């Protein structure tokens, strides 16, 4: 299997640098064409800055003169040295290979979040979600999970640490004056609760935040 | 700069039908050495993006029989047979033809189903939250569609605008439907001050306001 893993995605202030590193596996990169692409927040792809075979460089206008792009051959490790970040340059980077005079692109990583802001780092509250009392009495029962105030992102929220899939909607957070906020429901057969257990996972690694709330039935 | 104009926006299809999407570029895209490096991107909510066409035609082995690229000049098309409802997402033009290499601004697939009524449901806040003076009230309006929904909420019975938070999953391949979080937040001692609170929804699976509600009590 083609596979390609980025690692060192991280907050930086204005100003500042950072580091991204992407493994090659299933494949060799001397031969291949190799990049980094971005998304931006605005769901705007753009292209960063390649380098071929031949050990070529390519660099997008905005980049150039900050980003230097590089492989190792030897261990098969593609980076990116960015400088004088902006706040235009808070994205998810996605490296990528290519096949030479063919494809740009045939192969994506799963990405790394870069955020580049003077906001501070802030670890999320997690609170757990109980039905009301009529939101209870049914076929299905639906349970929330509530994360509030972190920075940056991104966040991990699992159900019983991951066991529990079906039925989610996790929600995309929305940022509000320096701070993110996130939901997730979860809904199961009134005979799934309390019946058994329902816990929310919540990871946030910029705070080093690993934390579980249960739901247990309410009402004093 | 060769730029890319993507054309639909927003493509909703009914589930069956064909789906063309077209891409423009502002100037010629032929290589110098000869080629035509158009390429067509696919992403998946959640997902990488990931090659469909390259070359203009070339559809990239794994992928699906009824995708098709096509055209030359200045005009590019990608064409869906028979769209499935994993075909939802972001759709993206690409040349590498003329440095700086350029995307175009994406379309994103929507699929067209039936009408289904959003499952709301509401949440007090936590006892954890109270005890540290914050108050979120939450509600969810899940599996609906069509997208477009109206949500209001109402401390006993008046209506309350400030500090609410709203956000959307993306479409659910799996059902074709949005779901909605909608949060109300105020401080414990705000809400303290009052019994009542309500949900308050609009869509057009329902004449009436759709209505969750509890009291503090």
């Amino acid at each position: 299997e083609l596979k390609l893993v980025e690692t060192g995605g991280d907050l930086v202030k204005p100003g500042g640098s950072l580091t991204l590193s992407c493994e090659a596996s299933g494949f060799t990169l001397r031969t291949y064409g190799m990049s980094w692409v971005r998304q931006t927040p605005q769901m705007r792809l753009e292209w960063v800055a390649s380098i071929s075979y031949g050990g070529l460089l390519y660099f997008s206008d905005s980049v150039k003169g900050r980003f230097t792009i590089s492989r190792d051959i030897v261990r098969n490790i593609l980076t990116l040295q960015m400088s004088r970040l902006r706040s235009e340059d808070t994205a998810i980077y996605y490296c990528a290979r290519g096949t030479s005079f063919v494809r740009y692109f045939d192969v994506w990583g799963a990405g790394t979040t870069v955020t580049v802001s003077s906001a501070k780092t802030t670890a999320p509250s997690v609170y757990p979600l109980a039905p009301v009392c009529g939101d209870t009495t049914g076929s299905s029962v639906t349970l929330g999970c509530l994360v509030k105030g972190y920075f940056p992102e991104p966040v991990t929220l699992t159900w019983n640490s991951g066991s529990l899939s079906s039925g989610v909607h996790t929600f995309p957070a929305v940022l509000q004056s320096d701070l993110y906020t996130l939901s997730s429901s979860v809904t199961v057969t009134s005979s799934t609760w309390p019946s058994q257990s329902i816990t929310c996972n919540v990871a946030h690694p910029a705070s080093s935040t690993q934390v579980d709330k249960k739901i247990v039935p309410r009402a004093a | 700069d060769v730029l890319l104009t993507q054309t639909p926006l927003s493509l909703p299809v009914s589930l069956g039908d064909q789906a063309s999407i077209s891409c423009r570029s502002s100037q010629t895209i032929v290589h110098t050495n000869g080629n035509t490096y158009f390429e067509w991107y696919l992403q998946k909510p959640g997902q990488s993006p990931h090659l469909l066409i390259y070359k203009v035609s070339n559809r990239l082995s794994g992928v699906p029989d009824r995708f098709s690229g096509s055209g030359s000049g200045t005009d590019f098309t990608l064409k869906i047979s028979r769209v499935e409802a994993e075909d939802l997402g972001l759709y993206y033009c690409f040349q590498g033809s003329h440095s700086p290499w350029t995307f175009g601004g994406g379309t994103k697939l929507e699929l067209k189903r039936a009408d289904a009524a959003p499952t709301v449901s509401i949440f007090p806040p936590s006892s954890e939250q109270l005890t540290s003076g914050g108050a979120s009230v939450v509600c969810f309006l899940n599996n609906f569609y069509p997208k477009d929904i109206n949500v209001k909420w109402k401390i006993d019975g008046s209506e309350r605008q400030n500090g609410v938070l709203n956000s959307w999953t993306d479409q659910d391949s799996k059902d074709s439907t949005y779901s909605m979080s909608s949060t109300l937040t105020l401080t414990k001692d705000e809400y303290e001050r009052h019994n009542s609170y309500t949900c308050e929804a609009t869509h057009k699976t329902s004449t009436s306001p759709i209505v969750k509600s509890f009291n503090r009590n």
